């Protein structure tokens, strides 16, 4: 990942820092939790998620 | 009176004095795709009949 | 080097008994032993449910 | 080398890793190329000088 | 010609359904790889560089490697190069 230093305004940079902090959490555990939860519902409801 | 530094006159050496925002950019040779709609793909297992 | 999966498809409609028969055939044709695997951790999970 | 279209998916620290891996197949052309590179390690025989 | 295909009892003798071959599965396997990456990039909002996915002719590739074996990096010649020349001037016995 390429990290550089730029310039943005103060109340917009907090929105940009929180969005990129969300995608850093999705690659860690939010994707593995969501896909790992449909395997427990499709086991119950006789559904097969792809 | 507004306590926000909206417009300041400044020397031409301090034009790059606002470079203080750590931006996080992604590589051009990788891909980003939105799999939000991928949480609905799946077939329903029918019950065996007589 | 080549691993299989399931290919959930909503357009095709099969007999429910062809899935249950093909949960037997997958358990004595493929290989998920201690040395190599022929099939994914998900493909070998939908065979144990089948 | 482009059988999987991998010419577009190589970063700068993978092509630098290939040029540092010692594995050469000796043949007539490599025995005739490395002698040609030995005659160009001064650049004065290439009409280039500083 | 081989000792293992001599089918005596009519157990293993059955009907022929279809066929396959080496130069046919090589172009089939590359189709099923490149069709999958061209399918998930059409159903979802993907943001990458445009990379065209053309299936290359494998039999033309293997023929062109074989034609490179007939190359000759050397050559047969009768006389060498010129390698030296002289410029005349107003002087005699000094060039």
């Amino acid at each position: 990942v390429d990290v550089f230093i730029g310039a943005c305004s103060e109340p917009v940079y907090r929105i940009y820092n929180r969005l990129q902090g969300y995608i850093e959490a999705v690659q860690l555990q939010e994707l593995r939790n969501s896909i790992g939860w449909l395997e427990r519902l499709g086991h119950r409801k006789r559904i097969t998620y792809s | 009176f507004i306590n926000k530094r909206i417009v300041e006159r400044v020397r031409v050496g301090q034009i790059l004095a606002v470079l203080n925002r750590r931006f996080v950019a992604y590589k051009g040779k990788m891909r980003i795709m939105d799999i939000t709609q991928s949480l609905k793909m799946g077939t329903k297992l029918a019950a065996p009949t007589v | 080097q080549i691993i299989l999966d399931l290919k959930i498809d909503p357009g095709e409609r099969m007999d429910p008994a062809v899935r249950m028969v093909a949960g037997v055939v997958g358990h004595l044709l493929f290989t998920a032993g201690g040395r190599f695997t022929n099939l994914t951790q998900n493909m070998a999970r939908q065979l144990d449910i089948a | 080398m482009n059988l999987s279209h991998s010419h577009n998916f190589i970063n700068i620290r993978d092509m630098m890793r290939w040029v540092m891996l010692p594995s050469l197949q000796p043949s007539l052309k490599l025995a005739l190329e490395e002698e040609a590179w030995a005659a160009a390690n001064d650049f004065e025989d290439l009409m280039l000088t500083d | 010609q081989r000792p293992e295909r001599i089918k005596t009892t009519p157990y293993l003798e059955g009907d022929v359904l279809s066929s396959d071959s080496g130069p046919l599965l090589s172009v089939f396997a590359l189709q099923e790889i490149m069709q999958k990456v061209r399918q998930v990039q059409a159903d979802y909002m993907t943001a990458t560089r445009e990379v065209d996915f053309t299936v290359p002719d494998v039999q033309k590739i293997l023929d062109d490697i074989k034609a490179l074996a007939a190359e000759q990096v050397y050559k047969i010649v009768k006389v060498p190069s010129i390698s030296f020349r002289h410029i005349v001037m107003q002087s005699r016995d000094r060039v």
